[PDB]
C-alpha cells in the first residue's frame, strides 16, 4: 500500500493514474477510432494547403 | 588638478566607446570581442589608480557636472558619488568582467551573434557602474532599471527557448515588486525631505521612521532574491553560462545589499527595520541553502549559493556592520565568479552537460578546473587566511557577539554549516567517483583563454581578500576577547558540515535502495514555494482578467447600463410614437382631448 | 471567406441544434 | 516523432513504456554504474515474474499497483537528456531555425553570392512543382472515401512518382543551423 | 563545441560495438542487416534495453513511438542519422 | 500665430491642384515644413503666456501640444500611403483634406482664448474625425464604432454648452485671462454641484474616465491607421488640455467633488491594466493601454498640486508618442499578416530583427523606463498622489507592476519564439515602416534631455 | 510490430530525397563570392585614441567648466591628526598628553 496522489484544480491527475483507459469497452475503441478519423482528416486538409507551391497567403484557420 | 574626478569620471566615460562604435565596421567583424575585453582591461587599469589615491589619503568626493532641471526648490544634477565603496567596487567589478569577457571569448566561439551578446555585456556594466556611483536616487534608479532591463534581454537570449522567455518575465515581475518599495521610499524623501540627494537626505533624517526604510528594505528583497521573492535567481541560470557567471553570481544580485548599505546612517537610527532585515536574511540563508543541500544541476547548486551569500550579508546588514558586508560583497565576487567559471568549463567539455549525475572522475581529467574548483570551495566555505575567510569569519565573529535574536543565530549557524555540506556534495559528485558521460570523451582545456581567465581569478581569489583587509582603514570596533569556544565556533561547524556531508555521500555506494522521505522531497522541489506560488496567484489574477474585468464588467455590465439600455428605450419609444394606423378619428379624438386638457389645466 | 453558420451561436436546448454546433466545432456528437 | 500515432496504446505498449519509465527513474537514483546494474536487473526479474499470466483481466489488474508504486518512488527530480523535452538545451536553437522560403525575398545583389546554390533552389523548386501535380492526383485516388481514418502516408508508387507531401519533411532548416 | 561530424559509418561501427558488448547475442552471427525477433530471439523487453543502450551512449534519446518499431541495426543506424543530419 | 493657420489652410489648395502621382511628396514636405515653424512657440517664459492677439495665445501648455499636433500630420501621411495605393486620386486627396482639416482645427483648439471658441473648435474636432472611421475603415464594425464615438462625446459636451453660457451671463466673459483673474470661489450648493459636473463631464467622457471608455477600443480598432494614432496621441489630451484649463473656476468645489472620479480612475487604472493581460488583440491591448495611462492622467489633473500638473503634461506628450508608436508597429504587422491576432504571427524577430528592435524600444518606453518623459511623467504623479494621500502608493505599484508585465508579453508573444510555419509572406522590412519607427522614437530620446519644454507652466 | 512494408519503403524514399537535399547545401570553393571596393604599436595607438583623448576631454571639461560653479565639486576635507603641519598656515597641531604607555 502506498498513499494516494490526491488530484487538484492546478494538479491534475496523471494519465497512468487515470481509470477510464483500464475499463475498456468496445465503445470506448469505437470512440477513440473516430476521435483519431477527424483529427487525421483535419491533419490531411492542412497537410493538402500547405505544401502547394501555387499558395503565398496564410492558411486561414477556422478555430482560430 | 587632483586626477581623483579626471580618472574616476574616465573610467566611466571608456566604458562608453565601444557602445559608441556599435555602429561602425569593427561591429561587423570578429575583432569585436577582443576589442571589447581590451577596453574593460584597460578601463580597470585606469580606475586602479583612485584606489591608490584614495588608500593613501583617504580622499573622498562627489562630482555634480550636469544640472539637469530645477522643479522649484528642487534641483536634479547629474551627479556621481566617488567614496569608499564606489572607489571600491569600480575595480572589483571591472576585473570580474575582464576575465569574464575571456572565458566567453572562448565559450561562446560557436554564437553567431557573440558580438552583440559582447554589446549587451558592456551595456550591463556600463549601468551597473552608473547604479553604483550614482548620488541621488534618480541617477541610482536609473541603474536599478538598467540592470533589471539588461538581466531580462540576456536571460532569454535563445528566444526560441520557451523556458528562457518564461524565467525572463519572472526576473522582470519580482524586480518590479521591490521597484514598488523603491519607488515609495523615493517619493516619501522626497515630500519629507524635499530633496531625492544622498547628503540633504542624510541631514534633514536624525531619526528616520519606518515608511522610506521599509521601501528600501523592500527594494533591496526584490533585487537580492530574499525569502519572499527567491525564486527569480534560481529560475535565471537559463541564459548562458556567462551570463549567470558575471550579473547573477557577483555584481547584478548584490544591488540590493549595496542599496542598504549605502543608506546606512539611517539604518542605525531605526531598530525595527534591523531586526526586520536580520530575520529576512536569516530566513533566506538557511531556505537557500538547505535547498542547495539536494539539488543535482550544477548551475542550481551554485545559484543557489548565491542567495545563500546575498542573505549572509543581509544579516550581516542587520547587526549593523555594513563595512563588513561591503567586504564580503567584494570577496564574493572573486570566488563565486571562479566557480561558475569552472562550473562553465565542465559544461562546455561534457557537451553542454549540467546534471552531475553524469560528471564522474574528472579530478584526473580535468587537472587545472579541479584545482581551481577546489580552492574556489575552499575560500567559498571559510578555509583560513583565503578571500572568503577574512569577510565571513567576522561576520559569524560579529553575529555571534551582538545583542541579536537568538533564533537568526541557529539558522545562521545552520546555513554555514549547510554551505560547507553542498559544496562537499559539488566536489564528490563531479570529481570524484566513475566517469559517467557518454564514451565520446571529448575532455579538452588547452585553450589559453579559459586557463588565464581562471588564473587571475586564482590569484585574486588567493590574495585580495588579505591584501584588502590590510590596505584599507579600520571602520568597525574589533571583536579583540571572545571565548575560544565560541571563537571557533566556524571552524567547527564547517568541518561538522564537512564530515557529515562526506560520510552521508559515501553511503550512496552501498548496494541498498529507499524510496524518499518527505524531508527530501521538501527540499528537491524547493519547498514546494516555485509550484504554489507560480500556479494559485497567477492563475487567480489572470482569470479576473478575462472574468470579471474584461467580460463581465467591460463586456457586459458597463454596455448595459449607458448604451444599451438609451438604445433599448429610445426603440421602444419610436415604435410606440410612430404607430399610428392613419385613422382621422383617433387623431382628432386626440384633438379634443388636448384641446380640453389645455383648456381646464392652463388656466 | 467564412460563412455566418460557422460562427459560435446561442446554447441550444434541442439535441439536432446540439449536434449541429458539435459538428460545427469539428468534434464528436457525445464528446460535446 | 516521425511515425503517425494509433487510435489506442496496447497492453504491450503500456507495459513497454512503464518498463522503460522505471528503469530510467530508477537509473535516476542510483547514481553509479554497478548499483544502476544490479536494481536493474532486479527490476527486470520482478518485471518478467509475470511475463506468462494468460488472462487479461488480472494482467490489467496488474500494471495499475504497478502505475501507483512508480509514481510514488518515481525521483521528483529524473535525469532528462539536454535535448529532450525537459531538458536544458530543448529548444536552445529554435531561434536560428529560418525557414526556406525566405530565400526568396533576397536581394539580387545578395543572391549574386552564392550563384551555384540558387542554380540548385531552382532545380528544386522545378522538381517540386511537378512532383506536386503529381502527389495531389495519387493521394486523392489513394484514399478511401469518407476521409482519411489515419494520418499516414503513403509512398510513391510508379517510377518517376516521389512520395506525397515531402517538401516540408525533406527541407528542414537543420538540426543545428548555425 | 568542437564536435567532429560523426559520419555514417562511424554510427554503424558504435551501434555495431554497443550490439557486440550484449553478451545475449553472439557476435559472430550479428549482422547489419540482423532482425531482433526472429533473427536472434530477443524478447521485447531485450528490444528496450538495447534502445535504452544507445540512448545512453549517443546522448540523445528515442521517443517511444519511435524505439518500438526499431528491429535491425540498419534502421536504427537509419534514424539517428536522419536525426541528426548526416550527409555521408 | 497666424503664421501657422495660414500655411496649414493653403496645404488644401497645395494638395488638391497637385499631380496625381505627387500627392503625398508634397503633403509630407510641407507638412514637415509646417512642423519647423511651430518649433518657435516652445520659446515660453515664466511670465504670463505669449498673448499674439485677441483671438489666440500661447502658453507653456499648449505648446508642447501644439508642437505634437504639427508634427504628427507627417507621420500619418507615411502610415496612410501604404494602404491607399489602390484608391483613386479623388478620394485619396479626400483623405489628405480630412488629416489637414483635423490638424487646422486642433491648431485653432489648443489657443483658443476664449472659452466658447475653444468648445466650438473641440466639437468641430468630431466631424474630420468620425469621416475618417466611418469611410476608410475595414471591417463592418466601423459604422457602430463611429456611432459610439459621435454620441458618447456628444452627450457629455452638449451639457458643457449650457454650462458656458450660463458662466457667461453671470461672470460677463468667458476670456480665460478674465476668467483667471477675476476667479471667485464656488459656494457649497446643489445648482454649483450641477455647474460642476456639466463643467468636467465633458472633459472626462473624450479622456476617457473608466467606465465611459466604452468607445475607445470600439474607435480605435475598427478606425484605419491614421485615424488610430490621432486618436490616441491628440485627441485623447483634449479633455486633459480642458480640464486642466478649466479647474480655475471649480474650487473650492473640487476638493471634496474629486472623490468619485479619483476612486473610479484609481480602480480602472488596475482593471485596465489586468484587462491588456488576457487579450486576442493588438490594437485592443494598446487602446486599453492608453486608458490606463489617460486614468493616471485624470488623477493627477483632480490631485490639483504643481507637481500632478507637471507629471501630466510629461505623461500626456509621452503616451501620445508611444501609443503613435505602438499603433504604427501593429499595422505594419497586419499588412502583411492581415488578421490583426496576437498569436496568429510569432517569433518575427528572426525574420524581422530591425522591426524587432523597434518593438523592443517601443515596449520598453510605454514600460516608463528612466530616464525617458514616461517615467518622469509617472514619477510626478506618484509624488504628488503619495503627498495627497499615503495609500494610493499600493494601487500605483499594481499598475506599474501589470504594466510591465502586459508590456513584455505583447514584446514576447509577438516577437520571440518559433515562427509560425504556415505563414510565407512576411518580406523584409521597406524603408518607410523603419523611417516611420525612427521619427516616432527619435523625439523622445531627444525631449528626455531637456525636460522642461514638456513640463508645463508649473515648471 | 515494427515497420510496415509501405513505412518503410516512404521512409527510405524521404531519407534519400533529404541526404540529397543537405548535400545541396555545401558550399564551393568560389560560391562565395564577395564585389570589392574601396574608397605594442596596435596597443600604442589604442591607448591613445581610447584613454589620453578622453583623459585631455574630461580633464579640460572637469578643470574650466564644472569647477566654475560653486560646490560642484565638492571634497572631503583630509583627516588632521596631532602633530601634522598645514601648507596653508604653517601652524603645528599639538601632540597628545603623553598617556601612560605599558604593552
Ligand atoms: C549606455 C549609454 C550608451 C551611450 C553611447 C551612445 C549611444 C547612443 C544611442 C541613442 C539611442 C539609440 C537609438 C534607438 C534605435 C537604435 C538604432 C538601431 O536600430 O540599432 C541598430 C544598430 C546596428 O545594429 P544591427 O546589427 O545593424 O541591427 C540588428 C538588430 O537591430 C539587433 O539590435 P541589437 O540586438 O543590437 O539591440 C539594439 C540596441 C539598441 O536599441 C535600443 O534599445 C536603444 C534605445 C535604448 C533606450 C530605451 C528607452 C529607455 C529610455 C532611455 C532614454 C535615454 C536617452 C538619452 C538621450 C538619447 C539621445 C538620442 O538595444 C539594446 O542594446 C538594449 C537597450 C537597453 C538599455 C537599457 C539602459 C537604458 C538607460 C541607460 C542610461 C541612459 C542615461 C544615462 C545617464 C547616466 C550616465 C551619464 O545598433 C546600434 O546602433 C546600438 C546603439 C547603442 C545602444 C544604446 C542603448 C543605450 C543608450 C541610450 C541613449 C544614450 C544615453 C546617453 C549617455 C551617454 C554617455
Ligand atoms: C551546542 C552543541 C553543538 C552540537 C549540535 C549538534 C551536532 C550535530 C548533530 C546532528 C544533527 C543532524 C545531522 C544530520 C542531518 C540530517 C541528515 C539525514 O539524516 O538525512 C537522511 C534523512 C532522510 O534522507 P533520505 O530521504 O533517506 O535521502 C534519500 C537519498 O539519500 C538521496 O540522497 P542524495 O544523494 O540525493 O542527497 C543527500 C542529501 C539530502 O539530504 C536531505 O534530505 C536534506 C535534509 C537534511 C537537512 C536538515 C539539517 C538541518 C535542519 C534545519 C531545519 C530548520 C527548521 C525547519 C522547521 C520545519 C518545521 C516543519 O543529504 C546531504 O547531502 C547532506 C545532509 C546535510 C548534512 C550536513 C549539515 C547538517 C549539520 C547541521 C545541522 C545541525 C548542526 C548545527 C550546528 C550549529 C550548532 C547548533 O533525513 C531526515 O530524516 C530528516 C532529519 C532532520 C529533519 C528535521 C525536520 C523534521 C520536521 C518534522 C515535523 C516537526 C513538527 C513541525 C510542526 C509545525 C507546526 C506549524
Ligand atoms: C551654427 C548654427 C547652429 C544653430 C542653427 C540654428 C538654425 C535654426 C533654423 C530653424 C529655425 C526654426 C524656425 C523658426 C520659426 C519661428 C520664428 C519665425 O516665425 O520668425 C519669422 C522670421 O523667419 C525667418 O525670416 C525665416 C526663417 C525660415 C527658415 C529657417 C531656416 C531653415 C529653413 C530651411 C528651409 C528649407 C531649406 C532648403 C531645402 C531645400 C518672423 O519673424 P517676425 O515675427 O517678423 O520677427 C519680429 C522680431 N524682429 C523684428 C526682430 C524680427
Ligand atoms: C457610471 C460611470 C461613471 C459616471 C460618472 C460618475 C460620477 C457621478 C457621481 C456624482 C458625484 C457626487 C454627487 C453629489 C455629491 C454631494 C454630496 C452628497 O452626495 O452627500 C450627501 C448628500 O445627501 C444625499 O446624497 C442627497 C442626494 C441623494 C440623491 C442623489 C442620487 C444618489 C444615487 C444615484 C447614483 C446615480 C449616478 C449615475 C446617474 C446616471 C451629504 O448630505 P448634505 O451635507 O446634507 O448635502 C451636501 C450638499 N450641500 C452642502 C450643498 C447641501
Ligand atoms: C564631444 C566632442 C567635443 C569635445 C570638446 C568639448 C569638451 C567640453 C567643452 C564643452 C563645455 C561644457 C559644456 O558642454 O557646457 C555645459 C553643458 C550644460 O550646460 P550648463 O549651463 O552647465 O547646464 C545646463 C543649464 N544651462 O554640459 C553638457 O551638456 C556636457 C556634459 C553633460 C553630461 C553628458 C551627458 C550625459 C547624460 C545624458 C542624459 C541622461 C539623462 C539625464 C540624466 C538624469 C540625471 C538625474
Ligand atoms: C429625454 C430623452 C433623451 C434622449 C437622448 C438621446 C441619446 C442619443 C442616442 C439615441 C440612439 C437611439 C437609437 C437606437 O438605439 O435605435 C436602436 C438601434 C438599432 O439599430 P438601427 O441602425 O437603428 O437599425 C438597424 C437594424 N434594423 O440600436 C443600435 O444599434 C444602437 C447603436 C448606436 C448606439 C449609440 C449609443 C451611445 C449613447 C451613449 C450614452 C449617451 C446617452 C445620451 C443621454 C445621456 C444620459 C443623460
Ligand atoms: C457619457 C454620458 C455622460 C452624461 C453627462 C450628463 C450629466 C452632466 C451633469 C448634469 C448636466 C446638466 C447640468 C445643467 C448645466 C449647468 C447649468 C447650471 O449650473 O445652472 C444651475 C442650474 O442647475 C440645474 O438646473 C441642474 C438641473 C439638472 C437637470 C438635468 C438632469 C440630468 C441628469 C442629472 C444626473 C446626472 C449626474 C451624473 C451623471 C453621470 C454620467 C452618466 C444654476 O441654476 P440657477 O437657475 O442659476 O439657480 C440660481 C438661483 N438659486
Ligand atoms: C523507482 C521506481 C520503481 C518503479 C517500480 C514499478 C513496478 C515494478 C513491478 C511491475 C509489475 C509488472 O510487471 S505488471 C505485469 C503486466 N502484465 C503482463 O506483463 C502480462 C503479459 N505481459 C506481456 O505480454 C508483455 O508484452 C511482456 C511479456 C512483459 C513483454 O512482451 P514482449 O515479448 O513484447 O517484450
Amino acid at each position: 500500500s502506498f498513499p494516494k496522489y490526491k488530484p487538484s484544480r492546478l494538479a491534475t491527475l496523471p494519465a497512468t493514474l487515470d481509470p477510464a483507459e483500464y475499463d475498456i469497452s468496445p465503445e470506448t475503441r469505437k470512440a477513440q477510432a473516430e476521435r483519431l478519423a477527424i483529427r487525421s482528416r483535419l491533419k490531411r486538409e492542412y497537410l493538402l494547403q500547405y505544401n502547394d507551391p501555387n499558395r503565398l497567403g496564410v492558411i486561414e484557420d477556422p478555430a482560430l | 588638478m587632483n586626477p581623483f574626478a579626471s580618472l574616476t569620471l574616465t573610467t566611466l566615460t571608456i566604458l562608453t566607446i565601444p557602445i559608441m562604435m556599435s555602429n561602425s565596421n569593427i561591429y561587423k567583424t570578429n575583432l569585436y570581442p577582443n576589442y571589447v575585453k581590451t577596453t574593460v582591461s584597460y578601463a580597470f587599469t585606469l580606475s586602479l589608480v583612485p584606489l591608490l589615491m584614495f588608500m593613501h589619503t583617504g580622499q573622498e568626493m562627489i562630482i555634480s557636472n550636469w544640472h539637469w532641471m530645477t522643479l522649484q526648490t528642487v534641483e536634479l544634477s547629474l551627479s556621481f558619488k566617488m567614496d569608499y565603496f564606489s572607489v571600491m567596487f569600480i575595480p572589483v567589478a571591472l576585473f570580474v568582467t575582464w576575465s569574464i569577457m575571456e572565458f566567453s571569448m572562448w565559450y561562446m566561439h560557436s554564437d553567431p551573434f557573440i558580438n552583440r551578446f559582447f554589446k549587451y555585456l558592456l551595456l550591463f556594466l556600463i549601468t551597473m557602474m552608473i547604479l553604483v556611483t550614482a548620488n541621488n536616487l534618480f541617477q541610482l534608479f536609473i541603474g536599478w532599471e538598467g540592470v533589471g532591463i539588461m538581466s531580462f534581454l540576456l536571460i532569454g537570449w535563445w528566444h526560441g527557448r520557451t523556458d528562457a522567455n518564461t524565467a525572463a518575465l519572472q526576473a522582470i515581475l519580482y524586480n518590479r515588486i521591490g521597484d514598488i518599495g523603491f519607488v515609495l521610499s523615493m517619493a516619501w524623501f522626497l515630500t519629507h525631505s524635499n530633496a531625492w540627494d544622498l547628503q540633504q537626505i542624510f541631514m534633514l533624517n536624525n531619526e528616520c521612521p519606518n515608511m522610506p526604510l521599509i521601501g528600501l528594505l523592500l527594494a533591496a528583497a526584490g533585487k537580492s532574491a530574499q525569502f519572499g521573492l527567491h525564486p527569480w535567481l534560481p529560475s535565471a541560470m537559463e541564459g548562458p553560462t556567462p551570463v549567470s557567471a558575471l550579473l547573477h553570481s557577483s555584481t547584478m544580485v548584490v544591488a540590493g545589499v549595496f542599496l542598504l548599505i549605502r543608506f546606512y546612517p539611517l539604518m542605525e537610527t531605526n531598530k525595527l527595520v534591523q531586526t526586520m532585515t536580520l530575520c529576512l536574511g536569516a530566513i533566506t540563508t538557511l531556505f537557500t541553502a538547505l535547498c542547495a543541500i539536494t539539488q543535482n544541476d550544477i548551475k542550481k547548486i551554485v545559484a543557489f549559493s548565491t542567495s545563500s551569500q546575498l542573505g549572509l550579508m543581509m544579516v550581516t546588514i542587520g547587526i549593523n556592520q555594513p563595512h563588513l558586508a561591503f567586504l564580503h560583497i567584494c570577496m564574493h565576487a572573486f570566488f563565486k565568479a571562479m566557480l561558475f567559471m569552472c562550473s562553465g568549463s565542465i559544461i562546455h567539455s561534457l557537451n553542454d552537460e549540467q546534471d552531475i549525475r553524469k560528471m564522474g572522475g574528472l579530478y584526473k581529467a580535468m587537472p587545472f578546473t579541479t584545482t581551481a574548483l577546489i580552492i574556489g570551495s575552499l575560500a567559498l566555505t571559510g578555509m583560513p587566511y583565503l578571500t572568503g575567510f577574512y569577510s565571513k569569519d567576522l561576520i559569524i565573529e560579529a553575529v555571534n557577539m551582538s545583542y541579536t535574536n537568538a533564533w537568526a543565530l541557529l539558522m545562521t549557524l545552520i546555513a554555514t554549516s549547510l554551505t560547507a555540506a553542498y559544496s562537499t556534495r559539488i566536489i564528490f559528485f563531479a570529481f570524484l567517483g566513475k566517469p559517467r558521460f557518454p564514451p565520446l570523451v571529448l575532455i579538452n582545456e588547452n585553450n589559453p583563454l579559459l586557463i588565464n581567465s581562471i588564473k587571475r581569478l586564482l590569484i585574486g581569489s588567493i590574495f585580495a581578500g588579505f591584501i584588502i583587509s590590510n590596505n584599507i582603514p579600520p571602520m568597525t570596533v574589533p571583536n579583540t576577547t571572545m571565548p575560544l569556544y565560541m571563537k571557533m565556533t566556524a571552524l567547527i561547524v564547517t568541518i561538522m558540515g564537512f564530515m557529515l556531508a562526506l560520510e552521508l555521500n559515501n553511503t550512496t555506494y552501498y548496494l541498498k535502495f529507499k524510496y524518499p522521505s518527505q524531508t527530501y522531497k521538501f527540499s528537491n522541489m524547493l519547498g514546494y514555494y516555485p509550484s504554489i506560488m507560480h500556479r494559485l496567484p497567477t492563475y487567480h489574477n489572470l482569470s479576473m482578467s478575462q472574468k470579471s474585468a474584461s467580460s463581465l464588467l467591460d463586456l457586459i455590465w458597463l454596455e448595459t447600463i449607458l448604451p444599451k439600455t438609451t438604445s433599448f428605450i429610445q426603440m421602444k419609444m419610436s415604435i410606440m410614437v410612430s404607430n399610428q394606423k392613419g385613422l382621422i378619428k383617433l387623431y382628432f379624438l386626440s384633438f379634443l382631448i388636448t384641446i380640453m386638457i389645455s383648456m381646464t389645466l392652463f388656466n | 471567406h467564412v460563412t455566418k453558420d460557422m460562427f459560435p451561436g446561442p446554447y441550444p436546448k434541442t439535441p439536432e441544434e446540439r449536434a449541429a454546433a458539435a459538428k460545427k466545432y469539428n468534434m464528436r456528437v457525445e464528446d460535446y | 516523432a516521425f511515425s503517425a500515432p494509433a487510435a489506442y496504446l496496447t497492453h504491450q505498449q503500456k507495459v513497454l513504456r512503464l518498463y522503460k519509465r522505471a528503469l530510467r527513474h530508477l537509473e535516476s537514483w542510483c547514481v553509479h554504474r554497478d548499483k544502476y546494474r544490479y536494481f536493474a536487473c532486479l527490476m527486470r526479474a520482478r518485471f518478467d515474474e509475470h511475463k506468462n499470466e494468460k488472462d487479461m483481466v488480472k494482467a490489467t489488474q496488474l500494471l495499475r499497483q504497478a502505475e501507483e508504486e512508480f509514481w510514488y518512488g518515481q525521483h521528483p527530480q529524473p535525469y532528462i537528456f539536454p535535448e529532450s523535452p525537459g531538458g536544458t538545451s530543448y529548444e536552445r536553437y529554435e531561434c536560428y531555425k529560418v525557414p526556406e522560403w525566405c530565400l526568396d525575398d533576397w536581394h539580387p545583389s545578395e543572391k549574386a553570392m552564392y550563384p551555384d546554390y540558387f542554380a540548385k533552389r531552382e532545380q528544386w523548386k522545378r522538381l517540386r512543382r511537378e512532383s506536386w501535380e503529381r502527389e495531389v492526383k495519387q493521394l486523392q485516388e489513394e484514399t478511401p472515401p469518407g476521409g482519411p481514418r489515419t494520418e499516414a502516408l503513403p509512398p510513391a508508387r510508379k517510377e518517376g512518382d516521389l512520395p506525397p507531401l515531402w517538401w516540408h519533411i525533406v527541407t528542414r532548416p537543420r538540426e543545428r543551423p548555425m | 563545441s568542437d564536435a567532429p561530424p560523426l559520419t555514417l559509418e562511424a554510427i554503424k561501427d558504435r551501434v555495431l560495438y554497443v550490439l557486440k558488448l550484449y553478451d545475449k547475442i553472439d557476435p559472430e552471427k550479428l549482422s547489419v542487416n540482423s532482425h531482433f525477433m526472429k533473427d536472434l530471439g530477443l524478447d521485447s523487453l531485450d528490444q528496450v534495453e538495447i534502445i535504452m543502450a544507445m540512448e545512453d551512449e549517443f546522448g540523445f534519446e528515442i521517443p517511444d513511438i519511435d524505439a518500438e518499431k526499431l528491429m535491425c541495426p540498419q534502421e536504427i543506424v537509419d534514424y539517428i542519422a536522419d536525426k541528426k543530419d548526416v550527409y555521408e | 500665430m497666424l503664421k501657422i493657420i495660414i500655411p496649414t489652410t493653403m496645404l488644401l489648395p497645395m494638395t488638391w491642384m497637385s499631380k496625381h502621382n505627387m500627392i503625398w511628396i508634397n503633403a509630407t514636405v510641407h507638412s514637415l515644413l509646417i512642423s519647423l515653424i511651430s518649433l518657435s512657440l516652445l520659446n515660453q517664459l515664466g511670465e504670463n503666456s505669449l498673448n499674439f492677439s485677441l483671438t489666440f495665445f500661447s502658453d507653456s501648455l499648449s505648446a508642447p501640444l501644439l508642437v505634437l499636433t504639427t508634427w504628427l500630420l507627417p507621420l500619418m501621411l507615411m502610415a496612410s500611403q501604404s494602404h491607399l495605393s489602390k484608391e483613386t486620386t479623388t478620394r485619396k486627396k479626400l483623405y489628405i483634406t480630412m488629416l489637414i482639416l483635423l490638424q487646422l482645427f486642433l491648431i485653432m483648439t489648443f489657443t483658443a482664448t476664449e472659452l466658447i471658441l475653444f468648445y466650438i473648435l473641440f466639437e468641430a474636432t468630431l466631424v474630420p474625425t468620425l469621416i475618417i472611421i466611418t469611410r476608410w475603415g475595414n471591417q463592418t464594425e466601423r459604422l457602430n464604432a463611429g456611432l459610439y464615438f459621435l454620441f458618447y462625446t456628444l452627450a457629455g459636451s452638449l451639457p458643457l454648452l449650457v454650462a458656458l453660457v450660463y458662466i457667461q451671463n453671470t461672470t460677463g466673459s468667458l476670456n480665460f485671462l478674465i476668467i483667471h483673474y477675476w476667479s471667485h470661489p464656488l459656494s457649497n450648493s446643489w445648482s454649483n454641484i450641477f455647474m460642476w459636473l456639466a463643467c468636467i463631464m465633458a472633459f472626462m467622457v473624450k479622456m476617457p474616465l473608466y467606465g465611459l471608455h466604452l468607445w475607445l477600443p470600439k474607435a480605435h480598432v475598427e478606425a484605419p491607421i491614421a485615424g488610430s494614432m490621432v486618436l490616441a496621441a491628440v485627441l485623447l489630451k483634449l479633455g486633459g488640455y480642458g480640464m486642466m484649463r478649466i479647474t480655475t473656476i471649480l474650487n473650492p468645489l473640487t476638493n471634496y467633488m474629486a472623490y468619485p472620479f479619483l476612486m473610479l480612475s484609481m480602480w480602472g487604472m488596475i482593471m485596465t491594466s489586468s484587462i491588456c493581460l488576457r487579450q486576442t488583440d493588438l490594437k485592443s491591448l494598446i487602446a486599453y493601454s492608453s486608458v490606463s495611462h489617460m486614468a493616471l492622467v485624470i488623477v493627477a489633473i483632480m490631485i490639483q498640486t504643481p507637481w500632478s500638473f507637471m507629471g501630466a503634461t510629461a505623461l500626456m506628450i509621452a503616451h501620445g508618442l508611444t501609443s503613435s508608436m505602438l499603433f504604427c508597429l501593429a499595422n505594419t504587422n497586419y499588412e502583411r499578416v492581415h488578421s490583426r491576432t496576437m498569436i496568429l504571427a510569432r517569433g518575427l524577430q528572426t525574420l524581422l530583427p530591425l522591426m524587432a528592435t523597434w518593438w523592443l524600444v517601443a515596449s520598453l518606453t510605454n514600460l516608463a523606463l528612466p530616464p525617458s518623459i514616461n517615467l518622469i511623467g509617472e514619477l510626478f504623479i506618484i509624488t504628488a498622489s503619495f503627498s495627497w494621500s499615503n495609500i494610493t502608493i499600493i494601487l500605483m505599484g499594481m499598475n506599474m507592476m501589470i504594466t510591465a508585465l502586459y508590456s513584455l508579453y505583447m514584446l514576447i508573444t509577438t516577437q520571440r519564439g518559433k515562427y509560425t510555419h504556415h505563414i510565407n509572406n512576411i518580406k523584409p522590412s521597406f524603408t518607410r515602416e523603419n523611417a516611420l519607427m525612427a521619427l516616432h522614437i527619435l523625439p523622445l530620446l531627444l525631449l528626455t534631455l531637456n525636460p522642461k519644454m514638456i513640463l508645463g507652466p508649473l515648471y | 510490430s515494427g515497420y510496415t512494408p509501405d513505412e518503410k519503403l516512404r521512409l527510405q524514399q524521404l531519407r534519400e530525397l533529404r541526404r540529397r537535399w543537405l548535400k545541396d547545401q555545401e558550399l564551393s570553393p568560389r560560391e562565395p563570392v564577395l564585389p570589392p571596393r574601396r574608397v605594442t604599436y596596435r596597443h600604442s595607438i589604442f591607448a591613445v585614441t581610447h584613454v589620453l583623448i578622453p583623459v585631455w576631454i574630461i580633464h579640460y571639461y572637469l578643470k574650466y567648466h564644472v569647477t566654475a560653479k560653486p560646490y560642484t565639486v565638492v571634497e572631503r576635507k583630509p583627516r588632521i591628526f596631532p602633530g601634522d603641519t598645514i601648507l596653508e598656515t604653517g601652524e603645528v597641531i599639538p601632540l597628545m598628553k603623553e598617556f601612560p604607555d605599558q604593552h
